[PDB]
């Protein structure tokens, strides 16, 4: 039920590396995953990988397991029941066919079987 | 859908409260440590994970609580003992062969009702005023006096805080927590820690340290009058002294009714005073005047300066060794300027017996005197700072629920509340 | 070290309008402003404390706002009595004061 | 696991659930000197916060039990959340929060339906 | 209608028994200077005759119940009134006298009529 | 027969067992002076003791049973002694010695398996 | 009505060299001693 703001659109050119950041607020950050999402020109959406910011575990689909570096500071906590977080992601071997609007997304549930689901999603950010 | 509420009893959830707290502990010392329920051998700490807590050491209700349960053991521990209203009475005084410590000659009651005796005491200057010359007591004209019972101890014991069943204590794990704000690491205990209830002035003794960096806590920093409450990491050792060899001289000034006088000093009268570490105590400066510029600029210079008025209580680093009652003048450790980039300090301390102990003007007490020479060993692990209204920070206190509080800042009172209404589709049967 | 830019320095206004000052601060201060009225040869004498909390015996006209930096005093319905100087308070910093006229 | 005295604080409402038994050993027991009357008040303050409790899950059927099933069904003005956004969502400590202004209500509720469910209980057994 | 609590003092005994949570409540919670040792003596005595009345419906089976059914027939010696000529006539307080004499008896048999049940029950279930 | 309060001290332990009530009525009632404070410590002693026991019964699914029966199944490294040879021939003063080492361990168990039964019954009446 | 109940075939040590009843009479006995002289008046002008 907060706001999860992102960077802004830096276009780069192949061989580059690009990172875009996702400050969160308005809820606990360490209690949900962050997802990263991407949806390109030439393919529809793809799921990228996310990252448990309590555990400091992380899991992303093969197609971006050699590519991504996906990290996470430590919540400032604000009120018992809010802080504030922030989730990095970057992208190794980048080329044209990676170009599209990106974004991070908070997690559904804390348990359940719908733990990591991108529920609560950010604004974009537009690659090369 | 098909939702009804559900009962629940004994749900983790707890609210802000405060209750009476009751000691645990491990001859009688004048805190009845030995009234206090065991310590348990095995303290159970339990630590809350996720959980983050909201803090505020200076609304902590403890303190309150703690620092009129000392004043309370304090008049608990000095009813039984000798009233020496009997003692104000003219002295005839003479200096002793500066002029600090006099030799008073008085009448006094005997055991009989209808007999005097001139006997002789020791007094220090500050116990005395005028009127051979012809002194009295400085208690005399405000308050009656009452002797200290001469066994129970002053000797600062660890007491622990203990809240009932039903509530709990809440801890602060965080490293670097300053005085308010909400405590990322919580835990939760039965009792606080090993407090030892020194009575100290602008140097806290004995304390617990800070682990990580040297600490700085203060309600409002920009407000002048609030004392800062800096906390040492690393403890910069103070040795204290009184080297007379006092001797004590039982006069009996009733039936059943025995005041310890000051009998003689036997061989050298010297000074007391107390050594600190001049490296030490430098390099404890520094760590201080860093974390001073977190607060009031990477350019701005800090300044130390003694006291700038008060009583002897607040105006020097009061405090207790061995039993006596020692005033020790501190220019010789608040005097630097410092810009944006063997040793041994000595302090001469005065002694005194009659002591109002707290700000209580109606109950002064008289501390029998110690025979032998007196020593003691301690580490000052804190400071109560003052900054004036160039930022200078000069030494204070005498609020003694300050010090209470440089210990009872990690803890907090809650009460837990076990019945939880919640939804689920659950009904019972008919 | 705090400076407190009272605006208003003098105004004027008739019996009945409704008169605002301004004190703002150069840095948060939470609510920790006062207000006073002084009139002339005589001390000042305390309307609002903690921003916006109205001293007893302060007639229901008075009333403050204000947090973190930007603060007012207002007068509802203004009277004869009222003429005097306003001053905001900042522990011992004080505005430099408005003349109600 | 074992978290111990209130560890399922941070957990969620599901979790907390099933470590009922761990709040419930230490609500009684624990995990004319100064200190004498100081501990006789906490001894006797602790036994009537109890048996409050205790009267409360009495007149509501649910003496014995540390899940209760009750016949009031939950009104959405109260939360008008999923209960898959509850049990597996929040914490007791913001569930306590989200219903406070609602818990006097549910707490007559749940004494008037036991009342009437014994009173119907004896009509049952008046044959 | 909310008569209050006692409210019904002054009802038939029908009337009176579905109100009885009223009385319920307020039967723990209500309705060294001097005035310290004063109320500290009277927050003991609330607890310890709360805790006779829940002692007696303990070993009579009813704890939790308000309206409690049990084996012992009523012996009309104790009272030979018609059954709507007490539900529908007389108040608890006039019961009450009426019944001074024999209510220890029963009490005494509504406690062995419990240890055989319970007695029986574990030879019901030894198989 | 009635043997009195501990009457059947000495007796077989079923003997005893039929005699519960007997010593459960007198554990609450019985069978600044010196002796105002004196007394007024044993009357919150006696509460304490037995809100205790009632505690225990309570999380074990127990509360207001005399003869309780469980699901925790006795382990023989407890006791190998055959039942005939426990009811019919010991005392449960003998019993309370032979059981003193791992008394503390049934306690544990009778209270995860009523945590878990009242989880249980949650469910069978989640349809 | 002094209720003594007897219990067959039961056997008790006992100690009486132990008993804390006797540790708590005697002190108990000094208590009310004490209680019963704080009234009273006290002959210290009789110190003559
Ligand atoms: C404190 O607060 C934090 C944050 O809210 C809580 O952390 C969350 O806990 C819940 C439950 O414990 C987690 O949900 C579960 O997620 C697992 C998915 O993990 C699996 O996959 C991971 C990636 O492949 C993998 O890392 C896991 O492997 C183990 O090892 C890692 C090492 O890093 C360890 O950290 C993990 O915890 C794993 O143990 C694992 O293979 C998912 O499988 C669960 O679903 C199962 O269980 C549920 C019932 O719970 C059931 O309904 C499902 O159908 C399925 O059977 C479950 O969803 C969540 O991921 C955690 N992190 C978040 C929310 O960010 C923490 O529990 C709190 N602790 C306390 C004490 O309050
Ligand atoms: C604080 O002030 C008090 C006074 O109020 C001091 O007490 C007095 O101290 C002096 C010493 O400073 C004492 O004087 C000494 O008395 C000794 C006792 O002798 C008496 O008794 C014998 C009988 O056996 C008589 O014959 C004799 O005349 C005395 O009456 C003497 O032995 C001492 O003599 C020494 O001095 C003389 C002359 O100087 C020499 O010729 C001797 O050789 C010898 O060296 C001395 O006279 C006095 O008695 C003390 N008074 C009381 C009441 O005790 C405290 O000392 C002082 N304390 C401090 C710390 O300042
Ligand atoms: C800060 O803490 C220090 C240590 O925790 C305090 O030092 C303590 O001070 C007291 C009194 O000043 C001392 O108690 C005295 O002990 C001597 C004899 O002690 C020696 O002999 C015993 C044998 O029983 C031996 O066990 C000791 O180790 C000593 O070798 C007595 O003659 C006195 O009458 C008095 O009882 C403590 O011993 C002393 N502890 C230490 C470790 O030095 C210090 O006072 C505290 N500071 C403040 C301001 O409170
Ligand atoms: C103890 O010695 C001091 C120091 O000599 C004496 O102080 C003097 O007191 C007189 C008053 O009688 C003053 O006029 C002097 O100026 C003081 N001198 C100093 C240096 O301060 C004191 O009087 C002596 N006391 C006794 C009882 O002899
Ligand atoms: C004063 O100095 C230190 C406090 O930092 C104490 O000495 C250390 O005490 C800790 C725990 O008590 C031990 O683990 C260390 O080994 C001690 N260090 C040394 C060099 O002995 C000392 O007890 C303090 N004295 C007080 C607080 O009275
Ligand atoms: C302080 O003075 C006392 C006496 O006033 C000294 O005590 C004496 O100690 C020796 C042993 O060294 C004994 O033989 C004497 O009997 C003691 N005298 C008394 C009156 O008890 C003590 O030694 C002195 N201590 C210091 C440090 O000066
Ligand atoms: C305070 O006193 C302590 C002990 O009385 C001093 O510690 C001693 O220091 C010397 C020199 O380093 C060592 O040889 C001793 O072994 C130390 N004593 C102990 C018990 O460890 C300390 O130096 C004094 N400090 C000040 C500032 O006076
Ligand atoms: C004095 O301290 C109080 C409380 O620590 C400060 O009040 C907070 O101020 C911040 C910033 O203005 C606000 O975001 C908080 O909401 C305030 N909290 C409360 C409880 O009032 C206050 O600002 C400080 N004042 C000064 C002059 O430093
Ligand atoms: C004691 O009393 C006598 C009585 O005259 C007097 O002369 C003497 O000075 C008194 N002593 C003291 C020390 O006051
Ligand atoms: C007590 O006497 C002192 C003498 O030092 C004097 O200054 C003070 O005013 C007196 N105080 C009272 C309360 O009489
Ligand atoms: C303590 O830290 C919090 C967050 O870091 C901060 O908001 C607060 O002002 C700090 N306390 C003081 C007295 O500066
Ligand atoms: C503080 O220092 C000044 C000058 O060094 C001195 O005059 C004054 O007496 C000192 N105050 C105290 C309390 O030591
Ligand atoms: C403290 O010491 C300084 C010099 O060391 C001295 O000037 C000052 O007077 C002393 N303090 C007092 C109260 O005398
Ligand atoms: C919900 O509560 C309101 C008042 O709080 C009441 O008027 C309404 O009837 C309730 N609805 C249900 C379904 O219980
Ligand atoms: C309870 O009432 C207060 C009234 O001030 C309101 O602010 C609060 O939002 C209410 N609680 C909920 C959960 O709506
Ligand atoms: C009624 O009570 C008397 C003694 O009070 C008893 O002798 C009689 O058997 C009882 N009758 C019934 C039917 O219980
Ligand atoms: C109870 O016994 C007394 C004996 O004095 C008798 O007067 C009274 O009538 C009896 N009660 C009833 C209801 O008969
Ligand atoms: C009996 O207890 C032991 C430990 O005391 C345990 O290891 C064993 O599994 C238990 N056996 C049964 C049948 O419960
Ligand atoms: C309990 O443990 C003690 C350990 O000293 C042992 O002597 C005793 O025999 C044990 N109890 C039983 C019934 O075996």
């Amino acid at each position: 039920q907060g706001q999860l703001v992102q960077s802004g659109a830096t276009t780069t050119k192949p061989g580059s590396s690009v990172k875009i950041s996702c400050k969160t607020s308005g809820y606990r950050f360490n209690f949900y995953h962050i997802n990263w999402i991407r949806q390109t020109a030439g393919r529809g959406p793809e799921w990228m990988g996310w990252i448990s910011p309590y555990s400091g575990d992380k899991n992303l689909a093969p197609a971006f397991q050699d590519r991504v570096n996906m990290t996470t500071d430590t919540e400032v906590p604000v009120t018992s029941f809010t802080s504030t977080g922030a989730a990095y992601m970057e992208i190794r071997n980048l080329t044209s066919d990676d170009t599209g609007t990106y974004f991070c997304a908070k997690g559904l549930l804390r348990d359940g079987s719908s733990t990591w689901l991108p529920y609560l999603w950010g604004q974009g950010t537009l690659l090369t | 859908e098909n939702l009804w509420v559900t009962v629940y009893y004994g749900v983790p959830v707890w609210k802000d409260a405060e209750t009476t707290l009751f000691c645990a502990s491990d001859k009688h010392n004048v805190w009845a440590t030995h009234a206090c329920v065991p310590t348990d051998p095995n303290p159970q700490e339990i630590h809350l994970e996720n959980v983050t807590e909201e803090f505020n050491m200076w609304k902590n209700n403890m303190v309150e609580q703690m620092h009129t349960d000392i004043i309370s053991l304090w008049d608990q521990s000095l009813k039984p003992c000798v009233k020496l209203t009997p003692l104000c009475v003219t002295l005839q005084c003479t200096n002793v062969t500066r002029g600090e410590l006099k030799n008073c000659s008085f009448n006094m009651t005997t055991e009989l009702r209808d007999k005097k005796q001139k006997v002789y005491s020791l007094f220090y200057r500050l116990d005395v005023v005028q009127i051979n010359k012809e002194y009295r007591l400085i208690n005399c004209n405000t308050s009656a006096i009452t002797q200290a019972c001469p066994k129970v101890s002053f000797e600062p014991i660890p007491i622990h805080y203990c809240a009932p069943a039903g509530f709990a204590i809440l801890k602060c794990k965080d490293k670097k927590f300053n005085g308010t704000g909400p405590c990322p690491s919580v835990s939760t205990v039965q009792c606080t820690h090993g407090i030892k209830p020194v009575v100290s002035t602008q140097l806290l003794l004995n304390g617990s340290l800070a682990e990580e960096e040297v600490m700085i806590r203060s309600e409002n920093i920009t407000n002048n009058a609030k004392n800062i409450l800096v906390q040492f990491n690393t403890p910069v050792q103070i040795n204290c002294t009184r080297p007379n060899n006092n001797t004590r001289k039982s006069i009996r000034i009733g039936p059943g009714q025995a005041f310890y006088a000051t009998g003689d000093i036997i061989g050298d009268i010297r000074q007391a005073h107390c050594n600190v570490s001049k490296a030490t105590w430098n390099e404890t400066l520094g760590k201080v005047v860093k974390q001073l510029r977190k607060h009031f600029g990477n350019n701005t210079i800090i300044r130390f300066a003694n006291s700038s008025g008060g009583d002897l209580e607040v105006t020097t680093h009061s405090f207790n060794c061995g039993g006596e009652f020692f005033y020790c003048n501190t220019s010789g450790l608040f005097n630097s300027t410092w810009i944006s980039n063997n040793d041994s300090i000595t302090l001469p301390c005065r002694i005194k017996q009659i002591i109002n102990m707290w700000q209580r003007i109606g109950q002064a007490m008289y501390a029998p005197p110690i025979q032998g020479v007196i020593r003691c060993v301690s580490n000052i692990t804190g400071l109560i700072l003052t900054r004036d209204g160039t930022e200078t920070f000069r030494p204070g206190g005498g609020d003694m629920r300050d010090n209470w509080r440089s210990e009872l800042y990690k803890y907090k009172v809650v009460k837990i509340e076990p019945l939880g209404v919640a939804p689920t589709r659950c009904k019972r049967r008919v | 070290d705090i400076q407190m830019t009272q605006s208003p320095s003098s105004l004027s206004a008739s019996l009945g309008d409704r008169v605002t000052i301004t004190c703002q601060a150069s840095r948060g201060i939470g609510k920790d402003l006062n207000w006073y009225q002084q009139k002339a040869g005589k001390a000042p004498k305390l309307l609002v404390s903690d921003a916006s909390t109205l001293e007893g015996g302060v007639p229901s006209r008075f009333s403050g706002s204000g947090f973190h930096q930007n603060f007012s005093l207002t007068i509802s319905s203004l009277q004869a009595e009222d003429v005097a100087t306003y001053f905001c308070q900042q522990y011992e910093t004080f505005g430099q004061g408005t003349k109600v006229d | 696991v074992f978290l111990g005295f209130l560890g399922a604080a941070g957990s969620t409402m599901g979790a907390a659930s099933m470590t009922l038994t761990v709040q419930a050993r230490n609500l009684l027991s624990g995990i004319l000197t100064v200190w004498g009357i100081k501990q006789l008040q906490a001894r006797v303050l602790a036994v009537e916060r109890y048996l409050r409790d205790q009267q409360l899950l009495g007149i509501w059927g649910c003496s014995g039990k540390l899940i209760c099933c009750t016949n009031v069904p939950w009104n959405s003005s109260w939360s008008n959340r999923n209960l898959s956004e509850i049990w597996d969502n929040m914490t007791w400590l913001q569930w306590d929060k989200e219903i406070s202004n609602y818990t006097q209500i549910i707490y007559g509720l749940l004494e008037e339906s036991q009342n009437q469910q014994e009173k119907n209980e004896q009509d049952l057994l008046a044959l």
